[PDB]
RNA sequence: CUUCGAUGUCGGCUCUUCCUACCGUCCGCGCGCACCGGCGCGGAAGCGUCGGAUUGUUCACCCGUUCAAGGGAUCGUGAGCUGGGUUUAGACCGUCGUGAGACAGGUUAGUUUUACCCUACUGGCCCCGGGGCCAGAGCACGGCGGGCCAGUACGAGAGGAACGCCCGCCGCGGGCCGCCAGCCCCGCGGUUGCCCGGCCGGGCAGCGCCGCGCCGCCGCGCCCGGGGGCCCUGCGCUGACCGCCUCUAAGCGCGCACCCCGCCUCGCGCCCCGCCCGGCCGCGCGCCCCAGCCCCGUGCCCCGUCGCCGAGCGGCCCCCGCCCGGG
């Protein structure tokens, strides 16, 4: 929804980051993203409110593991300027499961979430409990 | 001084290469207007074919591909020429052309070589393309300014056409023994 | 062989060759077109780059009604005098000039343009030239043969560095077209009722337009091809070093190819950048130039500090978005541009930045230092 | 055939060009083309052709993604590297041999030497004013979306476009420091052993280490990339040869991510002004058209041969300090 402005690309293939939503697992582990044509040796990066490929991970749910899921990340530790110039970065870095129509798989999503993530994909929005 | 509106761009240069050789030294103006016989789609692409057609390692040392017309005409008599010889750089630096006649040789008396003229040569029908067309889609951008300073001076040469007519009535009015022997007594000339 | 997977080449072979410019500072090259019929106006001006500010602004593209903050250039800009009037026909070969009645007074910042050193020098020039002028007889009649005889006229202009921080002592002579107008002579009366007399950036640009910024880039000396081309460093295990490009061809062609990547000379190179909008056209003797009615106090374009590296900028001066070629105090040249983004946001500052760009500074004007600190 | 008084030999990396027998995008055209989508052409090399698991592996195969053509350049590329592989000497194992040993059977361990020469490439230099302009040479924006169109055309539904304008992202390219990262040349604070008799304040441990940090680079930050001309394949228009017809024969329109020029980088030389304003050299113009060709099919024919005055138009030379401080 809407068009993306530009941030600062926090996660590249291979971050290992934490699951917002109860139905998901501890680990989202990035293997893509979406929307990724990049010039050779280019590691694909995503950021918050792009969406990310995941595998629940060992210590995650025994039902959700074994498989590749579509994801946006909620909460991006590096720094990325919004372009009222507020540089935000949050504490650690998490994500949500989302199917790619936008549904996601947990009741409510824990944690305060990001702005940017919020416009692009409407139900996080309305499920984020402390918007920042 | 060789004027080439409708000469052909081989064989004009055939007649100039060898008279610089010869050690004559010419001028030749109304370069624009000569002909490079053949379709023109098939001409520009024989240019356009030629200009690719460069140094791979430094397109510096290349062959240089001139756009402008008179370079078009000289770098052809420059072919038949032994330009690297010293008898031949004589020759090439003996050639002055001008695309257009500028107003240093506008004064100079004209002559032009009928045999190599695309009218006496090419049939009807053959299909000619001058080569200021092919300079201009080649790359020539001083097209423009050297037909409006043609038309300004071919203006002012019609002005001193109805001077020129005036002068020269009155020298052969005055016609007051060569005449009557030079061309006149068992000679003919 | 095939290279394998496929990547671009790295850097713009139309930038080449890249050496420092010989041109001392930029020249143009080019002047946006003449447009017969339109309004007389001027197409450049000379100023010497100040630093950068961060202004808030209100958007109106589609963001629509949200304020962004960018970043901003004050080019400084001291009013620059007109010494002469060239007239350029358009003749088969090119631009040829047909002579150019230079002004009969000419300043000491011009003067000083013609010998490397003045007080050790003749003094010489222009000696013949303003007794002949002075009486303006002549001057006319030759004007009066650039009206006849040319097609583009152009005001050749000095801009006072004194009025400038910059210490050169010397002024850096430049040609500005006088395009539009309906014939050559207005275009060339234009010109002489701008001789002798200051030309302000006030009336050659207007706000909310985009111009180039043309200018020398800042240099670096030798850098190597990682710095330079950009070509990946090498890994870590290579002996020889790795900051290096790997193969620079092939056995054939035997020669190395001019495309391949080459140490050399970085920066100090002629650079063109385009479509910058003037955020602002103000003069800095007045002392409310950042004062906007969402800011309610007083500030001015020097920040407290003084640019830094640069002086204080106590003359008109423009603010471009966006960063422009040059570091601070290099003459920055700036044109109409000549082909502007076809759809750009409208301007409107609601605050500019003025606290210190030396350091972290959190106190806009001088005073408020004084009342926090007590 | 060339090389054995030696052409470094496999792949990878890094990087540069090239070719079309073109996969996507560009322009048409054909369908068993309703739409979406597929499939076959002709012009087309501009741009894209990725990120990974295994294997030394070119290849292979799978997993992703903006869904992913093929090759060439001494099997491009070792005084560029890496040595995994192969391919010496150590060592196993299996088979073969009475044995020394063998193996296009597998397994481990095993120096990658030299440019200061010449070219080439890249930058730099050779005392002479400023301000410009040309010839030449380089040459750069492609691609993907969202928005309105539109849930519209189309369709029985199921599904489901488009031109146009707007807004973004990706790839690349040129810049820049305010912002925020990163850095710290000798700044400020902390601390540890030892040496200065203790305090103060200092050294020494090759910056002892730690916490910030300025000018400045820099990126992970920001800023900028909107244009013309001929035309290709063709699609057409009038109109024949050939009592019709017709895209073509004569014409004539439209016309491609291609091409050529612009922008842009470089630029030998040249122009103008200033200083000075000086010398030298030449002597000569109607145009247009060839199926009106309007009188054609001539003239000059002597640049020293006796021409050379001037006037008037061109040319042609013509002219311009450093050292020394700071950037």
């Amino acid at each position: 929804i809407g068009n993306k402005f530009r941030i600062s690309c926090g996660l590249p293939v291979g971050a290992v980051i934490n699951c917002a939503d109860n139905s998901g697992a501890k680990s989202l582990n990035m293997i893509a993203v979406k929307n990724w044509k990049g010039h050779l040796n280019r590691f694909p990066k995503a950021s918050v409110g792009d969406m990310v490929l995941i595998t629940v991970g060992r210590d995650g749910k025994p039902e959700l593991r074994r498989k590749v899921t579509p994801a946006v990340v909620v909460r991006q530790r590096k720094v990325w300027r919004r372009k009222d110039g507020v540089w935000i970065y949050f504490q650690d870095n998490a994500g949500v499961i989302i199917n790619p129509k936008g549904e996601l798989k947990g009741s409510s999503i824990t944690g305060p979430v990001a702005k940017e993530a919020a416009d692009r994909w409407p139900k996080i929005s309305t499920t984020a409990e402390c918007v920042h | 001084v060789i004027d080439c509106k409708g000469h052909i761009l081989g064989r004009l240069s055939a007649i100039v290469a060898k008279e610089l050789l010869h050690g004559h030294e010419v001028a030749l103006v109304r370069c624009e207007k000569a002909i490079i016989s053949g379709a023109f789609r098939d001409v520009k692409a024989h240019y356009l074919k030629k200009m690719h057609k460069r140094t791979n390692f430094n397109h510096l040392r290349g062959p240089f591909h001139f756009r402008a017309p008179a370079e078009i005409v000289r770098r052809t008599i420059r072919g038949m020429i032994p330009y690297k010889t010293v008898r031949g750089s004589d020759a090439m630096s003996r050639l002055r052309v001008y695309d257009g006649i500028p107003p240093c040789c506008a004064r100079y008396k004209r002559v032009v070589c009928p045999s190599a003229m695309a009218y006496l040569c090419l049939r009807p029908e053959r299909r000619r393309c001058e080569v200021g067309r092919v300079a201009h889609e080649i790359g020539w951008q001083h097209a423009a300014d050297v037909e409006r300073y043609e038309k300004r001076r071919l203006e002012e040469c019609d002005k001193w056409y109805q001077d020129k007519i005036q002068i020269d009535k009155k020298i052969a009015e005055a016609a007051e023994l060569q005449r009557i022997n030079a061309e006149l007594a068992k000679y003919g000339y | 062989s095939h290279r394998k997977f496929s990547c671009c080449r790295k850097g713009n072979l139309g930038y080449l060759p890249r050496k420092r410019c010989t041109r001392g500072r930029g020249r143009c090259k080019t002047f946006p077109p003449d447009v017969q019929g339109a309004p007389i106006h001027l197409t450049a001006f000379l100023g010497y780059k100040a630093g950068c500010t961060h202004v808030m602004r209100f958007i109106d593209h589609r963001l629509h009604n949200r304020q962004a903050i960018d970043q901003a250039t004050i080019i400084d800009a001291p009013p620059m005098i007109c010494t002469a009037i060239i007239g350029y026909a358009k003749t088969p070969k090119g631009l040829r000039a047909v002579t150019t009645v230079w002004a009969a007074h000419i300043a000491e910042p011009a003067m000083r343009r013609f010998y490397r050193n003045y007080f050790h020098a003749e003094k010489t020039a222009f000696s013949t030239y303003m007794k002949k002028a002075a009486d303006g007889t002549y001057i006319k009649e030759q004007l009066g043969r650039l009206k006849q005889h040319a097609d583009v006229i152009r005001i050749v202009a000095h801009t006072q560095p004194a009025l400038t921080p910059l210490k050169q002592k010397k002024a850096d002579i430049m040609e500005i077209q006088v395009n539009g107008g309906a014939n050559v002579a207005e275009k060339v009366d234009y010109a002489y009722a701008l001789m002798e007399k200051p030309i302000s950036i006030k009336d050659v640009f207007s706000v909310g337009a985009q111009i180039d910024t043309i200018s020398i880039t800042r240099g670096r000396g030798f850098e190597g091809v990682v710095t330079r081309w950009g070509v990946t460093r090498l890994p870590r295990k290579t002996r020889r070093g790795n900051r290096k490009v790997a193969c620079i061809g092939a056995w054939h062609p035997a020669n190395v190819q001019y495309t391949v990547a080459r140490a050399g000379q970085m920066g100090y190179f002629h650079r063109t950048d385009t479509n910058k909008q003037v955020f602002m056209i103000d003069t800095a003797e007045n002392p409310r130039c950042c004062t906007t009615e969402f800011d309610l106090t007083d500030k001015s374009i020097n920040p407290v500090g003084g640019f830094v590296n640069y002086g204080r900028v106590q003359g008109d001066f423009i603010m471009i978005k966006g960063t422009c070629p040059g570091p601070k105090r290099r003459p920055v040249v700036m044109r109409n541009a000549l082909l502007p983004h076809r759809n750009c946001p409208p301007v409107q500052l609601q605050w500019i930045s003025t606290a210190s760009k030396f350091g972290h500074g959190i106190f806009e004007t001088v005073e408020e230092r004084r009342q926090f600190y007590a």
